[PDB]
RNA sequence: UAAGGUGAUAUGAACCGUUAUAACCGGCGAUUUCCGAAUGGGGAAACCCAGUGUGUUUCGACACACUAUCAUUAACUGAAUCCAUAGGUUAAUGAGGCGAACCGGGGGAACUGAAACAUCUAAGUACCCCGAGGAAACCGAGAUUCCCCCAGUAGCGGCGAGCGAACGGGGAGCAGCCCAGAGCCUGAAUCAGUGUGUGUGUUAGUGGAAGCGUCUGGAAAGGCGCGCGAUACAGGGUGACAGCCCCGUACACAAAAAUGCACAUGCUGUGAGCUCGAUGAGUAGGGCGGGACACGUGGUAUCCUGUCUGAAUAUGGGGGGACCAUCCUCCAAGGCUAAAUACUCCUGACUGACCGAUAGUGAACCAGUACCGUGAGGGAAAGGCGAAAAGAAC
RNA sequence: GACUUGUGGCUGGUCAAACCGGGAGAUAGCU
RNA sequence: CGAAGGUGUGCUGUGAGGCAUGCUGGAGGUAUCAGAAGUGCGAAUGCUGACAUAAGUAACGAUAAAGCGGGUGAAAAGCCCGCUCGCCGGAAGACCAAGGGUUCCUGUCCAACGUUAAUCGGGGCAGGGUGAGUCGACCCCUAAGGCGAGGCGUAGUCGAUGGGAAACAGGUUAAUAUUCCUGUACUUGGUGUUACUGGUAACAUCAAAUCGUACCCCAAACCGACACGGUGGUCAGGUAGAGAAUACCAAGGCGCUUGAGAGAACUCGCGAGACUCAGUGAAAUU
């Protein structure tokens, strides 16, 4: 929880571009856990 | 006032409200997820016509079981312990 | 009744508001829960009542 | 359209409608959380606090509105530094979003057969970033591109394997504009944008003919005898294989809202015909210093030309399937160009010598599942319910 | 006192260029 | 007046076959003249699903000790309850900080979940959510370490387990408290009165948010299947002693996850293991 959403979560891949290209093979398989907190 | 016409939810009452009934006199009901210590305590007085001496705010979380092979979570609700005075009507 | 309302001022009409929420909405909800409540097509008519004129006032 | 409904899995309990306020479908409004590009400041997609300015039967409580930036236009104000310029305030317009295929621009790989080898093909590829679009970019003749041909061609290479053009013709599902315009003459001809009315369409609906009976069997869609129907037998479901017992098709009608292709009228409109002129100057070439065009500065054409300089208008240049010559056209900074053709993630109708639960798609139902891993990537099994649940009182 | 705890910075010949996806349903003529 | 397929028999054909009937089953099926392929199966440690021998056998494990009595139930070797001495015991104990987010209390039930049984339970269902201005500190300010519009770290914006108003204790639960009831003490604003010259002191009245909170916390309920180990931090009581050894191994939490006879060689000190036996219950190889 404490460190483990800050370096593996879900604004972890939104703050630069090339963690945007991670999160979106997460909208085309939406599973039914998008990240871990 | 119709802000404290919606703070209330339903009535709760068990086995641990009944006690504290008949010995402290004090009753408790659930209300929504807002509601803080100045709209709680301004709603007994005008809805219930009592007056009150201490009103309590406490969220739990809600339980998490098991129906059938998907999981299932409930919502959080928002408990309250009315503390009357010596004469009370309900 | 849908047009009953519709002719009213906001004045009047924010009253009616105010009662359908202060009586049969708060009552019939405690009613419920403590299990005195035999007929329970009170709480849907009084919520689309509520609806109904809510949408009015913000319509005028 | 009123003789029924409160989605489904999945029943019961509880209500509403009956000489016109039910439910379902379509169109026009109001209303339309915290959080996620989230702009008040941090941050963990659902943890925590809102800052400023009014009204208020509540000077102690709420709700609503406005403000991280960059760029463009207008108004106002203002330093170093007299003028100009940077910064700050207000209002309006525009948009920092995500997921396929195809096209263009800026960069850029390995493996197969290579006689051998940094020659070469595969390969200006797969994949990835930014932005835009709805598709992208010596017999003649000067919009452009794609498809159908010339053509596995004439050429090029240790002439090893490979890569790779054009004119004419057979096919027209093309439609060729505006500005440098002074002067006599403007609300012209050809058209577009924004409203209303009529007519013709698209997107939700209704009416719509046609098989009566008997034997066997618990039950009839099939059999025998006698008919109707047939612009309609396209398909599927209705107790066994159904035109005619139901749900869909000819024919005949409606317009409160919105949109598209010819036509009345109105406001703002970059604007014609005739006469009098013109047919595109920081360029080409040359000199000094580099790189990309297969080619290491070669025997070397063509394409791009920073800084310092500099001509001409048949006395200069290119083309006619390229020695020299002749005649005509052309001879440098303008602004535009639809549809078809490309592409199939979503809707409705229609189609098949494809398949029927180890097939087809990971997945025909609660499959982007249970479960595993720090995250990401990757990744199983499972309906043969019965015609009707008649799903066992005692 | 060479104690212990929390945060941050410096140092890539086994976390010192692991796996999966795309190239690739590639590619070893024999087994 | 009973299709195809599946399941028997008989007849026919020198080729792979085809045709008929019976049993089971009760809903749509096929031949001749042709053509188009995901096209007839004995193995590639082939892939999926369903199953043997090995074998009703081996095995009963990181080590405190079993047995006797009573109650419930149709069935009690093992579960629950009660009495005495000794194995655990400055830690094999309890209370905080993580992970988990109803595994902790009560009642019913025994299919699945648990190395046997398991009427128990750490399983399922239902009932029952954990009282906070003086429980913990949020917001804000400050140091080291960061961020920081121009320039290529300054002016600022931010960031605490110390400094930052308070309560030490007892009673009351079937489950969780320091809070509500009762007794006492201290501080910070606004309003009204008095005193002194808006500030100070005395008396009285009114208001003050959100989040976290149980069980677990040194190995059972959490992470490697047999604690085949790793595991932060806080409290060293009374008597005796120089100290934290030893001596009263004190009090409390409780006392291996399961039985009955026999008791070699070897090992450890008449006992504790191994081997043979109720019940439950495997793999490799072929």
């Amino acid at each position: 929880v404490l460190k483990r959403n800050r370096s593996h979560g879900f604004r972890a891949r939104m703050a630069t571009k090339n963690g945007r290209q991670v999160l979106a093979r997460r909208r085309a398989k939406g599973r039914a856990r998008l990240t871990v907190s | 006032e119709e802000r404290l016409l919606k703070v209330l939810r339903a009535p709760h009452v068990s086995e641990k409200a009944s006690t504290a009934m008949e010995k402290s006199n004090t009753i408790v009901l659930k209300v929504a997820k807002d509601a803080t210590k100045a709209e709680i305590k301004a709603a007994v007085q005008k809805l219930f016509e009592v007056e009150v001496e201490v009103v309590n705010t406490l969220v739990v979380k809600g339980k998490v079981k098991r129906h059938g092979q998907r999981i299932g979570r409930r919502s959080d609700w928002k408990k309250a312990y009315v503390t009357l005075k010596e004469g009370q009507n309900l | 009744m849908k047009a009953k309302e519709l002719r009213e001022k906001s004045v009047e009409e924010l009253n009616t508001e105010l009662l359908n929420l202060l009586r049969e909405q708060f009552n019939l909800r405690m009613q419920a829960a403590s299990g005195q409540l035999q007929q329970s097509h009170l709480l849907k008519q009084v919520r689309r009542d509520v609806a109904r004129v809510k949408t009015l006032l913000n319509e005028k």
